[PDB]
C-alpha cells in the first residue's frame, strides 16, 4: 500500500517496472487530499529496501506499507530441473 | 459583365471542394496554400459556408483540429474570414443547440475552444458559450470545452474561471450523475491536478510561424440569426483593385583538435576498458563516431605490433551501443574497400589481426567478409594478404573445426564459390591452400571434380 | 542500520517516518481566500 | 482524516470483526482539514461523510455514525476529543 | 595488478613532492604537469608518468571472492589544470 | 484460497459434505480425507 | 565508500578519491500402474 501524491505517480510505477515481478492493481483517489493510495504488489526476494528507494525518489512525498496477511504464493518463473540454466556470479540472475 | 463575377465566384466554389474534403492534419499547410490558388480575398463566404455544412452533417470527430488551423492560417493574412467565421461557428452553436443535435455541437464547440487556444477567438465568445451552457445545464458540453481551453481562461478570467471550477465540484460533491458524466468530471478534475495543459489536442506547434493571428469579438445573446444564405454569389465593387490586392498578398505569401583530443585518450590509458570508458564519457555525436574509429584504427598502426588493447577498447564500445557497432561495420567496409591500397604489409599484418580478432568473438558479425570478392581481377595483393592474415587469426582463436562450422553458416559465396566459373573456384583453392587453410577447399574442390568432368 | 551490516557498532537509531506531508499553500496574492479547495485536492464525489 | 479508511484500516475493521470485539472509530487529526489542507468547511463535512460512508462498507452490518456516537472526533496534538453528545451536553442543553 | 598501481600513483606523487619541497610549498596550483612533464631542453624537469591513469575499482569483497572485473574507476593523480598527460605503458611492446 | 484463510465452504461427514459440495470432489476421495 | 566501492578514506592515498561507474561495464511399467488405478 503507496500513499504518494498524485503528481509522482510515473515515479512509483517506474520503480514497481525496476523491482522483478511487482505489479500495481488499483490507484485510490484519496478524496479532498493531494494523495493517491496505489495498491500493489512485490515479491519478498525482491523488497529489500523498498521503503528507501520509494521514499527518497519521491522526495519524502511517498511512504508505503508492506505487509503479508493475505497469504499469497506464487510460482518463480524456469524450471528447478533445468541442470544447465545460465546463474552469474555476481549480477542478479536472468528470469528464465 | 455580372455572369463574369458569379463564374470566379462558383470557380471557386468548385474548385476548393477537395481542398476542405482531405483535410487532416497532414496537409493543413497543403490546404492552406493551395487555396490561395483562387481569389478567395473576394470569394470569402464560400470557405464559411462548407464549414459550416462540414461541421453539422459529416462527423469529423477527430479532424476538427486540421479545419481549426486551416482558418488560424487563413486570419494569419485575411481577417476578414475569422471576423465572419467566429459569427458562422456561433450562430451554427446557438441553432444546432436549439435543435438538441449534441452531435453537432460537440464538432462545433471543439472548433471555437481550438479557435480560441490559438489567438483566433475573443475570450467573450468562449464565455458566451459557457453562459449558453449552465444556464440549461448541458454540463457534457462543459467538460469538453473546460478540458480543451480551460487554462486559458485561467490566465485571461481568473475570477470567473474560479466560479466554474466551484459550480463543477458542488455538482459532482452534491448531485446525481450518469456515470459517463461523473468519470469525465473526474478526468477533467485529474488533468487540472496533474496537467493542466494536457488537453492540447490542438496544434500549438503552429504558434511560431502562424504568430500574425489575431482575435475577433462577437456577442451572440443580441437578436442575429445565421444569414445562411451568404455562400451564394453576391456582387463586388472595386473587383480588379481587390483583385490586384489578392495576386499581390499571393505573391507575398506563396578537425585536427578533435583527432588530438580522441588521440590522448587512448595514449592516457592503461586497459582497453579504461580507454572505451574515457571515449564514452564524452558522448561523441553520431556523425563523429565513424571519425573516431578511423583514429582507433589509425593509431594502432602507427604501433610495432598488434595489441590486445585496441580488440578490448572496440569490443567494450561495439557493445555499449548499436550506432557504434555500425560504424565499426562501415568502418571495415572502408578499410577493405578504400585504403588498404596505400598500407604496407606489417599494417596490413596489424590490421588483419585486429579485425580477425573482432570476427572471432562475434563482435563483427561473419556476414561482413561477403565485401570479399576473392578472383584474380576482383581482389589485389594488398587484399590477399590481408586476407590472409585475417583467416589466419580466425583459425588461431577457433580452430579449423569452428571454423569451417562459421564458414558454413554465413554463405560468404565471394570467396567459397560452388556455382561459379571453374576458374573462379580453382582460385579460391589456390589462394586457400597456399596460406595453409587447405581443408576448407575440400567441398569446392569436390565440385570443380564434378563441373570439369 | 542493524539488518543490512554485520557489525553496526557504535550506530545510533534513525527516526523512521513522519505522516506524509499534505500542507497546501495559499499562492495567490488577494484573490484566494485562507480557506479554499486547491486544485492539487482530488475531488469528494460521494452523495 | 487524511488518508483515512485505508486497506490497512480495511484489514483491522475485518480482524475486529473476527475477533469478536466491539468496534469504535475515532476520526483523528481534525486540524489537518483546518490548517493543513485549508478545506473550507463545507468540504470538510463533505470529508468526514466519504471516510464514515468508507467505514461502513466494510463493518458488514452494524451501522456507526456520529449520532449514535460510535464515531469520535479528535485532534490529539490539540489535545482534544469530542463527540455530539458532548458537545451538546456542554454548549447547547442548557439553551432547549 | 592493482596494488601495483596504487604503489606508483604513491610514488610518483612523493617523487613530485621532493620536488614541491625543496621549493617549500606543496600547493597544488603552483605547479602544473607542464612543470614537471616538458622535457628538458625546453626547462621542464621530464618526469615520465604511469599515475595519471584512472585506477581499476571494485567491491572488495566480491574482490576477495571471485574475478568482479572492472565496474568502477578511482581517480588517479589528477591536477586543477586537467589535461590528459600520457602514460609509458602505451608506448611499450607487450612480452606476448 | 479458502483453506489458507483456516477455512472451507473436523466433522467428517460435514468435511466431505462441504468437499463433495463446494469443490467438486468425488465422494470416494471425499470420505478418504485423512489429514488437512 | 559509497555502495562497497572507494577507499576508505581519501587521506593518505595521493589522490582525491574521485570514484566513477565504467560505462564499459512405448510407455514404462511403473507408468501403466495409473491406468490400472483408473
Amino acid at each position: 500500500d503507496i500513499t504518494v501524491h498524485a503528481p509522482l505517480l510515473p515515479i512509483v510505477e517506474e520503480l514497481m517496472k525496476k523491482r522483478r515481478g511487482s505489479r500495481i492493481y488499483k490507484t485510490i483517489k484519496v478524496a479532498g487530499t493531494p494523495l493517491l493510495e496505489v495498491r500493489g504488489q512485490v515479491p519478498v526476494i525482491e523488497s529489500a529496501g523498498f521503503e528507501t528507494d520509494l521514499r527518497l525518489s519521491t522526495n519524502g512525498l511517498g511512504m508505503c506499507q508492506l505487509y503479508f496477511w493475505h497469504k499469497i504464493w506464487r510460482k518463480v518463473p524456469g524450471d528447478v530441473l533445468d541442470k544447465d540454466a545460465f546463474i552469474p556470479k555476481l549480477k542478479p540472475a536472468p528470469i528464465n | 459583365d455580372i455572369k463574369f463575377q458569379r463564374e470566379n465566384w462558383e470557380m471557386i466554389r468548385s474548385h476548393v471542394s477537395p481542398i476542405i474534403s482531405n483535410l487532416t492534419m497532414d496537409n493543413l499547410q497543403e490546404s492552406h496554400r493551395d487555396l490561395f490558388q483562387v481569389n478567395i480575398l473576394i470569394g470569402r463566404n464560400i470557405i464559411c459556408k462548407n464549414v459550416v455544412d462540414f461541421t453539422l452533417n459529416k462527423q469529423n470527430g477527430r479532424l476538427i483540429p486540421a479545419l481549426s488551423a486551416l482558418i488560424a492560417l487563413l486570419n494569419s493574412d485575411i481577417p476578414d474570414i475569422g471576423e465572419t467565421l467566429a459569427k458562422e461557428l456561433m450562430l451554427m452553436f446557438v441553432q444546432q443547440f436549439n435543435r438538441k443535435d449534441y452531435v453537432s455541437c460537440g464538432n462545433i464547440l471543439q472548433c471555437l475552444s481550438i479557435l480560441f487556444l490559438y489567438d483566433v477567438i475573443h475570450e467573450i465568445v468562449i464565455l458566451q458559450i459557457l453562459l449558453l451552457l449552465l444556464e440549461k445545464n448541458s454540463l457534457r458540453l462543459v467538460i469538453a470545452v473546460m478540458k480543451i481551453c480551460g487554462w486559458k481562461l485561467a490566465l485571461v478570467s481568473k475570477k470567473t474561471h474560479d466560479m466554474i471550477w466551484e459550480k463543477l465540484r458542488y455538482i459532482l460533491q452534491t448531485q446525481e450523475l450518469s456515470s459517463t458524466l461523473r468519470e469525465s468530471l473526474e478526468t477533467l478534475f485529474e488533468i487540472r491536478q496533474k496537467d493542466y495543459k494536457s488537453g492540447s489536442q490542438g496544434l500549438f506547434i503552429l504558434d511560431p510561424t502562424s504568430y500574425t493571428v489575431h482575435t475577433h469579438s462577437y456577442i451572440v445573446s443580441d437578436e442575429d440569426e445565421a444569414n445562411k444564405e451568404l455562400g451564394n454569389f453576391e456582387k463586388c465593387e472595386n473587383f480588379n483593385e481587390l483583385t490586384m490586392a489578392f495576386d499581390t498578398l499571393r505573391q507575398k505569401l506563396l578537425d585536427v583538435e578533435f583527432k588530438k583530443k580522441i588521440y590522448l585518450v587512448l595514449k592516457s590509458s592503461l586497459s582497453g576498458d579504461e580507454a572505451a570508458h574515457k571515449l564514452l564519457k564524452l558522448k561523441i555525436a553520431n556523425n563523429l563516431k565513424k571519425s573516431v574509429v578511423d583514429i582507433i584504427i589509425k593509431s594502432s598502426l602507427q604501433e610495432s605490433t598488434f595489441s590486445k588493447f585496441y580488440s578490448i577498447l572496440s569490443e567494450r564500445m561495439i557493445t555499449f551501443h548499436r550506432s557504434w557497432q555500425t560504424a565499426y561495420n562501415e568502418t571495415f567496409e572502408q578499410n577493405y574497400t578504400q585504403d588498404i591500397e596505400d598500407y604496407e604489409t606489417d599494417q596490413l599484418r596489424i590490421l588483419g589481426k585486429f579485425w580477425g580478432h573482432l570476427i572471432s568473438y562475434e563482435f563483427l558479425p561473419m556476414d561482413c567478409l561477403k565485401i570479399i570478392k576473392l578472383t584474380e581481377e576482383e581482389s589485389c595483393p594488398q587484399g590477399r594478404i590481408f586476407i590472409k592474415f585475417l583467416f589466419q587469426e580466425l583459425v588461431n582463436e577457433l580452430g579449423l573445426d569452428e571454423l569451417q562450422l562459421r564458414l558454413n553458416s554465413s554463405k560468404l559465396d565471394g570467396m567459397f564459390p560452388l556455382e561459379g566459373d571453374a576458374e573462379h573456384i580453382r582460385y579460391s583453392i589456390n589462394f586457400f591452400t597456399a596460406i595453409g587453410l587447405g581443408l576448407l577447399t575440400e567441398d569446392m574442390r569436390s565440385r570443380l571434380t564434378i563441373i570439369q568432368e | 542500520p542493524h539488518l543490512y551490516n554485520s557489525r553496526p557498532r557504535s550506530v545510533r537509531i534513525p527516526w523512521y517516518n513522519n505522516p506524509v506531508s499534505c500542507i497546501i499553500q495559499n499562492d495567490e496574492e488577494y484573490d484566494t481566500p485562507a480557506l479554499f479547495f486547491d486544485p492539487s485536492l482530488n475531488p469528494i464525489p460521494h452523495f | 482524516v487524511v488518508e483515512g479508511v485505508t486497506f490497512v484500516v480495511e484489514q483491522l475493521i475485518k480482524q475486529s470483526i473476527k475477533n469478536n470485539v466491539a468496534m469504535c472509530f475515532v476520526i483523528n487529526k481534525l486540524d489537518r482539514l483546518i490548517l493543513d489542507l485549508k478545506l473550507p468547511p463545507m468540504d470538510a463535512y463533505l470529508k468526514l461523510n466519504h471516510i464514515i460512508a468508507n467505514i461502513n462498507s466494510f463493518t458488514k452490518g452494524n451501522v456507526f455514525s456520529p449520532i449514535d456516537n460510535n464515531i469520535i472526533f479528535a485532534s490529539t496534538k490539540l489535545g482534544f476529543t469530542f463527540t455530539i453528545k458532548e458537545f451538546v451536553s456542554y454548549y447547547y442543553a442548557h439553551s432547549i | 595488478t592493482e596494488p601495483l598501481l596504487d604503489i606508483l600513483v604513491k610514488g610518483e606523487t612523493r617523487i613530485q613532492n621532493r620536488v614541491k619541497l625543496g621549493l617549500n610549498s606543496k600547493m597544488p596550483t603552483r605547479f602544473p604537469p607542464a612543470v614537471f612533464y616538458t622535457p628538458k631542453e625546453l626547462g621542464g624537469l621530464g618526469m615520465i608518468s604511469a599515475s595519471h591513469i584512472l585506477i581499476p575499482a571494485s567491491d572488495l569483497s566480491w574482490s576477495k571472492q571471485t574475478d568482479t572485473g572492472i565496474t568502477h574507476f578511482r581517480a588517479g593523480m589528477t591536477h586543477e589544470d586537467e589535461k590528459l598527460i600520457p602514460t609509458i605503458f602505451r608506448y611499450i611492446t607487450t612480452w606476448e | 484460497q479458502d483453506l489458507s484463510r483456516n477455512t472451507l465452504g473436523d466433522n467428517p461427514r460435514k468435511l466431505s459434505k462441504i468437499l463433495r459440495t463446494e469443490y467438486g470432489w468425488d465422494s470416494l476421495a471425499s470420505r478418504n480425507v485423512w489429514s488437512f | 565508500s559509497y555502495n562497497g566501492i572507494g577507499l576508505k578514506s581519501a587521506k593518505g592515498s595521493s589522490t582525491s578519491g574521485h570514484v566513477q561507474r565504467s560505462l564499459a561495464s512405448r510407455p514404462l511399467a511403473v507408468q501403466k500402474q495409473i491406468e490400472t488405478h483408473m
